[PDB]
RNA sequence: ACCGUGAGGGAAAGGUGAAAAGAACCCCGGGAGGGGAGUGAAAUAGAGCCUGAAACCGUGGGCUUACAAGCAGUCACGGCC
RNA sequence: GCGAAUGCCGGCAUGAGUAACGAUAAAGAGGGUGAGAAUCCCUCUCGCCGUAAGCCCAAGGGUUCCUACGCAAUGGUCGUC
RNA sequence: CUCGAUGUCGGCUCGUCGCAUCCUGGGGCUGAAGAAGGUCCCAAGGGUUGGGCUGUUCGCCCAUUAAAGCGGCACGCGAGCUGGGUUCAGAACGUCGUGAGACAGUUCGGUCUCUAUCCGCCACGGGCGCAGGAGGCUUGAGGGGGGCUCUUCCUAGUACGAGAGGACCGGAAGGGACGCACCUCUGGUUUCCCAGCUGUCCCUCCAGGGGCAUAAGCUGGGUAGCCAUGUGCGGAAGGGAUAACCGCUGAAAGCAUCUAAGCGGGAAGCCCGCCCCAAGAUGAGGCCUCCCACGGCGUCAAGCCGGUAAGGACCCGGGAAGACCACCCGGUGGAUGGGCCGGGGGUGUAAGCGCCGCGAGGCGUUGAGCCGACCGGUCCCAAUCGUCCGAGGUCUUGACC
């Protein structure tokens, strides 16, 4: 219940009597670069690729961490727990039978350095009644000997974006065995034409 | 709200604009000129295009390229006397270089950038 | 596209074809009436004699601008923004009622009477 | 590749032509039934008569707001594979410059008005 | 408005301006003349990479 | 000198040497100013140049330091030199 | 014979190489001069004024004005201007 | 403590803990038949709307709701706004005063400053380390985030019942507000992408343009990026121990009791499961591949030097990463930028000549012309040449070959 993926962008799909819209997954197929049996790691599980960047760019100590069950020449490598692999290599084009339900991550645009306004919710101020530090601002941040000071962690200033996360539970709409790609309908949980993962944890009882 | 741009520039737009003409200008002049990186890199980017069109010959192209420079003398000394050498290639008619020193007080890093030959 | 305090059009017995809403009347935190919702207001406008008055009522939103975005991947705005009045239960109050289509409508269903009722070239 | 490529052809797929269509007009006034339907699959051959206000462009695009008065203001917007139409048999003809977002229609129009164009 | 309180001696006010410090500017050879040639760039004689232009009067 | 409209207020700044013998001329620099030769009893007496000490800023050397809570320190001990 | 009198006089550190470089009327290129010129000299592109950033009388200011040389101090760095 | 100064109301923005818990679930009790109520006990999980009149906090009312909680931090917050407020000269009334002036009576106005040093907080890096020196792959103690709730429908209008009403049980669906992402759809922007336009000075008179009418003159539209009003999604299952409350198996109370013996039952709560940080968790690193023991000198020579591109630097070129910076991909053995090019999407039929109209223009050549980011080619141009740094591999023990 795993797959790495090279994500291209969303595009509107039809379903059946009405169309919708989803998004666009492609994944070579990563192939047991590595496995953790549990002698080695009891995180025992995966690593696998799904692509490959010009041949000679290979650092040495690469070329051989490949020489152990050998590959390619790729660099799109990672690992995941629990995860088997029962095969020498595996695509999707079956992998990920569509109209199935799939959760997923990746990359998290990177977006930029955010006043309260962006960062967190609930935004700035107000603007006439008193406009110097106008509309957009910057709350309260605590207070005298309450706790003589500023609080720990809540929210706060600048960079948010250079950051990711994945999307819960959603789609597998339709796998397109060819090209291996598969549409979704899901937030591409991060950019597009970049990177991502699928997996599909629910012992979810509704 | 940014990040991702396409092109980007300094100064003002109708500054930018002003100066993209007057240099693309001098330059069509001496065929080689020198200011700061920037400057070049863009004045490149422009000049580029315009020169593509000032082979692109004749009636219309004339009349855009000229939109823009204003001057018979340079115009077409352009379209006519380099054009020509000029068409064959597939673009990238400029060359950007960067030079030795630096403005003073400010030490600004040039560049020499001409039209290729 | 909804509205809270708003200059809501409508058409029937109403003697004014305007009401102001109060709030959208869905779950507790309202803040957008749309096509279907039901919304609590009263009478902004003048009713010739008529048998609304200047109360108000709870109704129902037809039309409205700012994207009839539809489940079949179809939509439509009307330059315009209105409701029947609803007695209660929702039961319109008029015979007749100025207006026409959009499934929208229909899909609440729960006025199929109004449904039936419009039709027609305005 | 990328993108291009491979979304090109997903799309490729669900919609081929949007439905040979093909005769789009700008102006047009023109009327269509769609399987706009339901309670029991009364997707009845729907059919709306309007003056085309505009449309979006790349697989999915969008047969616009075609204004029209029944007695009231009624746009539709409307996808163009969208499966759910069958009929686009068109009326009036696509006329009148500043193109797209025509709206000077509904926007003030008056029928003779508009009628004068 | 807000201002110090002291200066955390010497001591700090260099603990800060020394992380700060200085550091020197990167050189090679004239791929033509000799001298230091920061990557792409020229100078008063070599001028070049093949065909100078620059250097002379 | 300088503040003030004016009435009015009202600073700072002293010393090279025994005497000019106070800097030919050779050297880097656009210059200063820096290195030489001569001064000489001295020039770390060199031209605001006697004595020119504190604050403060610098170059070099010994010891010391990245799990550390202490204005301070200072009692013990040990490694270093 | 004085830490210590928000003390006096003088130096001297301190945020601190941060704040700003005095009006959003714009610059950019090409030769010239120099020891060095974003920052001086000509030339060519462009912008801002003009009913003022106009030209003139007067007021007050009083050296400067020109001409040659010249910058180390002075122009808020620049500079050979 | 405070008067060589601790800016006193209300509001705003940001909140953070408490339960005496409003709503939530878990409960025994009933003067509980159902439904629904009233009454204590258990427990903070999240949740705890909009308006009106008032400078009011409070309050009364309009409409809601599942709910529309109370209260802590100087009645939290001016080095974060507001300044209506009370608490500066005015002036005003009414009220006192023989007047001067006054009134915790009212009324109209009325100069709230702000480059953060510190500790604190939010983020981004340079260190130096976790004794070979190397490029990538992971496990997580532990830390952070999320934990809500309403309506419908079958179960059944069956259990209750006279009747009106209407269940536990358990199973569907669909919203609200909220949280995380993301453009396809919808919609906003789009400072030069296109288009119509007026006044004026200039190009060369015409037309065809040009700047200036903001730092776009004006208007009508408009990719890409970013962005919601738009799109997916989640708040779960489920497991372990508990809370009040319920028992079982049982004596001391040779009859009784859940209660020292021992076993179980039980809440949105606690622990885990969900997601995101994460050994600078001085207690890691754990696995993966990989480079091999250079040289001259006072020695536990853990010091000075070439070393392996082992690798990585620096510099160049770039990048939805981005203040710098680190992040990251390329560096011509290229496609990395720009150019061109093809193509998507734009504006909306070009400039010229042609035809009908005295003229204004129309129609044609013309869905024409000009085009920025968008999908993808092609060494046309610029990623040249080089520089530097970077292992030899402590001692003790034990175990093996």
């Amino acid at each position: 219940m795993k797959g790495i993926l090279g994500v291209k962008v969303g595009m509107t799909r039809i379903f059946r009597d009405d169309r919708a819209v989803p998004v666009t997954v492609i994944l070579a197929g990563p192939c047991p670069v590595v496995q953790r049996r549990t002698p080695e790691k009891d995180g025992y599980t995966a690593v696998q690729l799904g692509f490959l960047p010009q041949n000679p760019k290979r650092v040495n100590r690469p070329l051989k961490g490949h020489f152990a069950k050998a590959g390619v020449e790729p660099v799109r490598i990672l690992r995941e727990i629990r995860d088997f692999n029962p095969e020498g290599d595996t695509v999707t084009v079956e992998i990920f039978k569509p109209g199935e339900r799939v959760d997923v991550t990746g990359t998290s645009k990177g977006r930029g350095f955010a006043g309260v306004m962006k960062r967190w919710n609930f935004a700035g101020g107000p603007d006439s009644h008193g406009a110097h530090k106008i509309h957009r601002h910057p709350g309260s941040i605590g207070n005298r000997k309450t706790p003589g000071r500023v609080y720990k962690g809540k929210k706060m200033a600048g960079h948010y974006g250079a950051e990711r996360v994945t999307v819960m539970n959603l789609e597998v709409v339709d796998v397109i065995p060819e090209e291996n790609l598969l549409l979704v309908k899901g937030a591409v949980p991060g950019p597009n034409g970049g990177l991502v993962i699928v997996r599909e944890t629910k012992k979810a009882a509704k | 709200r940014h990040l991702k741009s396409g092109r980007k520039l300094n100064r003002h737009s109708s500054h930018r604009l002003a100066l993209y003409r007057n240099q693309a200008k001098s330059l069509l002049t001496h065929g080689r000129i020198t200011t700061t990186v920037p400057k070049a890199k863009e004045l490149r980017g422009f000049v580029d295009h315009l020169i593509h069109l000032a082979k692109r010959g004749d009636l219309h192209a004339r009349r855009l390229v000229l939109r823009d420079l204003q001057d018979v003398k340079l115009v077409r000394k352009l379209f006519d006397e380099i054009a020509p050498r000029y068409r064959d290639r597939q673009g990238g008619y400029t060359r950007v270089l960067k030079l030795a020193e630096r403005r003073r007080g400010d030490g600004a890093p040039l560049a020499l950038v001409e039209l290729v030959e | 596209m909804i509205q809270p305090q708003t200059y809501l059009e409508v058409a029937d017995n109403t003697g004014a074809r305007k009401i102001m809403c109060i709030r959208v009347l869905k779950g507790s935190n309202a803040k957008y009436a749309t096509v279907g919702d039901v919304i609590v207001a009263s009478v902004k406008e003048a009713i010739p004699r008529g048998a609304v008055k200047e109360g108000d009522v709870v109704k129902a939103v037809v039309v409205r601008t700012k994207k009839e975005v539809k489940r079949p991947d179809g939509s439509a705005i009307r330059f315009d923004d209105n409701a029947a009045v609803i007695i209660n239960n929702q039961l319109e109050p008029r015979g007749t009622r100025v207006f026409g289509p959009v499934a929208r409508e229909l899909r609440e269903k729960g006025f199929m009477k109004i449904v039936s009722l419009a039709p027609e070239v305005l | 590749m990328n993108r291009g490529a491979l979304i090109k052809l997903v799309e490729s797929r669900y919609v081929r032509t949007d439905l040979p269509e093909f005769r789009p007009g700008d102006t047009v006034r023109v009327s269509y039934k769609v399987k706009e339907g339901n309670r029991t699959r009364i997707q009845d051959f729907e059919g709306i008569v309007i003056r085309i206000r505009r449309n979006g462009f790349n697989t999915t695009f969008t047969v616009r707001k075609v204004s029209y008065g029944v007695g009231v203001e009624r746009i539709f917007p409307l996808h163009s594979p969208l499966i759910q139409k069958i009929d686009i048999v068109q009326r009036g003809r696509a006329r009148r410059a500043k193109l797209y977002f025509i709206r000077n229609l509904s926007d003030r129009e008056i029928r003779r008005k508009l009628r004068a164009d | 408005h807000p201002v110090p309180k002291k200066k955390t001696s010497k001591a700090r006010r260099d603990a800060r301006r020394s992380h700060h410090a200085l550091t020197p500017p990167t050189l090679v050879p004239c791929p033509e003349c000799k001298a230091m040639k920061p990557p792409h760039t020229v100078c008063p004689e070599c001028g070049y990479y093949a065909g100078r232009k620059v250097l002379e009067v």
